[PDB]
């Protein structure tokens, strides 16, 4: 089997914002490393360039 | 006086298609002695926008099987050009079962949809014509590209066209066995040189369509009757039919009928009439008849109860629930099996879904194996209004009409023969236990 | 029912990539008018038609007439494999010299259909997928052929032969077998879409040109 003596292995915490699990890990003590949150951004669609009389976009199979 | 009631008996001087039965000469000779390809010129030189009024004035509505209003769609090409050439494309797919009228425009009046083509591209402003013809047309597509050959060597197209100063060409594209293919943006796909399957609206082929250009989808009945409105005028046209119902209609009527044929009649002429004068009614008289599905499979079929009193036209078979269509009336006596006709139908269908979409592509499967274990009689009661679900989540769900066209023969036929569905059960189950 | 042909490819001695196939000098004339049809850059919109061109040439249309046709319109093969198993007029396996294909929609099988492909069964001695062992005939059912007036129609090799009986197809299938063509069109005494007695309509003198004109035009 797989064992471990790490205490701390399976914690995890749930934070509503960045700054209240900066709060709880700076009041209990703890080293910490903040990852800012990565969005994806957002994207022009348009089902039409599918078709394009001149461009790349248009699509060879459907 | 205005406002006609009793409308269906027109003479043959008001038929604009008058070689419907090949009785006379096909080649462009015939045509001009028959009125085709005269004051195209004036026509044209009249400008696009007396052209499209004409269509507006007439109240022509799309003969292809919808019945959208001509003149308004024509219309929607009336923009300035924006670099990219316009494109009008027949539509002379012709897949719809009980429907043979766009097969006798094409083999037997070809310059007709050549005059009609050159009038429509001047309406639209389009640079040439592409007329999408079925595969299996083959015959008919090389009598097309005589016509086309002879318009082309007297200079009734091509460049200038006339004394007219436009040029205009006019090509004939075959497809290879595909009923999707008719759909418009289907068809646009098939002559891209792909699958043919139905793009989503929007955008609307006048804003994108074929080659990504502007483009005008129009039936090959809507485009051939375009130089007749023009000459004889829109006000002519209309005086024809109930309001909203315009103008003469290309009948199929087969079936259960002493004479099937084809014939050109006023629009609103009740169904009796048309089955019992120019079909030779039904055999076994017009008390043996059993069912009438009046616009092709695509339309839900109505029983004897309604076939005696109801008129052909749109808004008068709306009323009836079911749909004017392709205006391709079959005809079924009493003598027959009225399930398995919608089997068939279905089965059709399902043979002719592209697949691209999921509620066609699994549904109308799905309701092919279920009609045909209602044919036997195998399935149970619950499940006809379960079937009757099934439809109903299929239809509006899909990209193409084709869905539609599949769940509103079920729909019919569970409307209007469901006790036979019932019997056929219990007598299955009771051989059976 | 369910279609029978598979739409994946296996290679066989006889369809390869290497079977051999080549346009002829005219099909490549043809194949040039057939090109320009289309707007310069949209060289693909001639797939349908050239592939189609190449199974009249060949007869049907093997795993290298697909790649010959890639290769001249410079399109990805997989694109024409696509077109070549969407469509049903394309023939991805050797059919016989004469492809019998009789209508069996509902308007068509409401004039008794069966009874002509009954009639075809037992004059040929085969089913309603195989090829007659001389390599002559092959018979299907297929949807409607916009020829429903004309029930029972069936079509061959580009002749639609309508009005059908079970004497009618047989004498068909004699006549194809002797060396001989048969002339296309009702077998009824009606070459037309006309009904079958009387003409209802469409009898008057057709009128001359100019005579429903509006003034001013
Ligand atoms: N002639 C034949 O052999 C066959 C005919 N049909 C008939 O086709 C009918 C369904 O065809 P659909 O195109 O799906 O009906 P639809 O109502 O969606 O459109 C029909 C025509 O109107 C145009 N249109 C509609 N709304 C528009 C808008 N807001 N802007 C611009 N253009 C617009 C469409 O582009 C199209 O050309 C069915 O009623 C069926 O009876 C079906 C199969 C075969
Ligand atoms: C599955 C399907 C098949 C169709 N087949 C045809 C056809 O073969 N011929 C035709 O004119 N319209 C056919 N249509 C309807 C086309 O959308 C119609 O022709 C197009 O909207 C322009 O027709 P119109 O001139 O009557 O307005 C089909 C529609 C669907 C959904
Ligand atoms: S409804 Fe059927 S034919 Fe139309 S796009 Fe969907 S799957 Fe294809
Ligand atoms: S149903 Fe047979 S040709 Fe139409």
């Amino acid at each position: 089997w797989s064992s471990t003596a790490d205490p701390l292995s399976n914690l995890v915490l749930t934070f509503s914002t960045k700054e209240d699990a900066v709060a709880f890990a700076e009041k209990n003590g703890w080293s910490f490393d903040v990852e800012e949150r990565k969005v994806p951004k957002p994207k022009s669609k348009s089902y039409g360039a599918n078709f394009s009389w001149n461009k790349r976009t248009r699509v060879s199979t459907k | 006086a205005p406002k006609k009631t009793s409308f269906g008996s027109l003479k043959d001087e008001d038929r604009i298609f008058t070689n419907l039965y090949g009785r006379h000469d096909w080649r462009l000779k015939g045509a001009q002695s028959r009125g085709d390809w005269y004051k195209t010129k004036e026509i044209l030189l009249k400008g696009p926008d007396w052209i499209l009024g004409e269509v507006k004035t007439s109240g022509l509505r799309g003969r292809g099987g919808a019945g959208f209003p001509t003149g308004l769609k024509w219309s929607f090409m009336n923009k300035p050009s924006d670099g990219r050439p316009k494109y009008l494309v027949v539509n002379a797919d012709e897949g719809e079962p009980g429907t043979c009228k766009d097969r006798e425009i094409i083999r037997h009046d070809p310059h007709k949809l050549v005059e009609g083509c050159l009038v429509g591209g001047r309406a639209m402003g389009a640079r040439a014509a592409y007329i999408y013809i079925r595969g299996e047309f083959y015959n008919e597509a090389s009598n097309l590209q005589v016509a086309i050959r002879e318009a082309y060597e007297a200079g009734l197209i091509g460049k200038n066209a006339c004394g007219s100063g436009y040029d205009f060409d006019v090509f004939v594209v075959r497809g290879a066995g595909a009923y999707i293919c008719g759909e418009e943006t289907a068809l646009i796909e098939s002559i891209e040189g792909k699958q043919g399957k139905p793009r989503l609206k929007p955008p609307f082929p006048a804003d994108v369509g074929v080659f990504g250009c502007p483009t005008t989808v129009a039936n090959v009945e809507t485009v051939a009757v375009s130089p007749t409105i023009c000459r004889r005028g829109g006000a002519w046209f209309a005086s024809f039919g109930r309001e909203r119902n315009s103008g003469t209609k290309l009948f199929n009527i087969s079936g259960h009928v002493n004479h099937p044929c084809t014939v050109e009649e006023e629009m609103s002429v009740p169904l009796k009439e048309l089955i019992e004068k120019h079909a030779g009614g039904v055999i076994g008289g017009w008390d043996n008849l059993l069912a009438v599905i009046p616009g092709g499979s695509s339309t839900p079929l109505i029983p004897k109860s309604v076939c005696e009193t109801v008129l052909m036209d749109f808004d008068a078979l709306v009323q009836a629930q079911t749909g004017l269509g392709t205006a391709a009336v079959i005809v079924m006596d009493r003598s027959t099996d009225i399930v398995k006709a919608i089997a068939r139908l279905i089965e059709f269908y399902k043979h002719e879904s592209c697949g691209q979409c999921t509620p066609c592509r699994e549904g109308v499967d799905w309701m092919n194996k279920v009609m045909a274990r209602f044919v036997k009689g195998d399935a149970r009661p619950a499940e006809i209004d379960s079937l009757w679900e099934i439809s109903k989540q299929i239809e509006g769900h899909t990209i193409c009409a084709l869905g539609d066209g599949a769940a509103w023969p079920v729909q019919g036929l569970i409307r209007h023969f469901r006790p036979e569905l019932e019997e056929r059960m219990q007598q299955f189950a009771l051989q059976h236990q | 029912g369910a279609g029978g042909a598979l739409f994946v490819h296996r290679d066989t001695p006889e369809n390869n990539p290497d079977t051999p196939f080549d346009f002829t000098p005219e099909n490549y004339k043809r194949i040039e008018a057939i090109v320009k049809n289309y707007p310069e850059g949209h060289k693909a919109a001639a797939v349908l038609p050239v592939l189609d061109l190449a199974q009249r040439q060949n007869g049907w249309l093997p795993i290298s007439a697909m790649n010959k046709v890639a290769e001249i319109l410079q399109v990805p093969p997989m694109r024409v494999y696509e077109v070549a198993t969407f469509y049903t007029m394309y023939n991805r396996k050797p059919v016989g010299k004469y492809h019998i294909q009789v209508c069996t929609t509902t308007p068509c099988m409401l004039r008794n259909s069966d009874s002509i492909l009954e009639a075809i069964q037992k004059k040929l001695g085969i089913k309603v997928g195989e090829t007659t062992p001389d390599k002559l005939f092959t018979l299907i059912e297929v949807e409607c052929l916009g020829a429903c007036v004309n029930a029972p129609m069936v079509q061959i090799n580009d002749n639609y032969y309508e009005d059908l009986t079970p004497k009618d197809i047989e004498e068909i299938i004699d006549e194809l077998k002797a060396g001989k063509i048969p002339k296309p069109g009702p077998r009824s005494g009606r070459f037309s879409c006309e009904p079958a007695g009387g003409l209802t309509s469409l009898t008057e003198p057709p009128k001359g040109p100019g005579f429903g004109v509006q003034a001013g035009l």
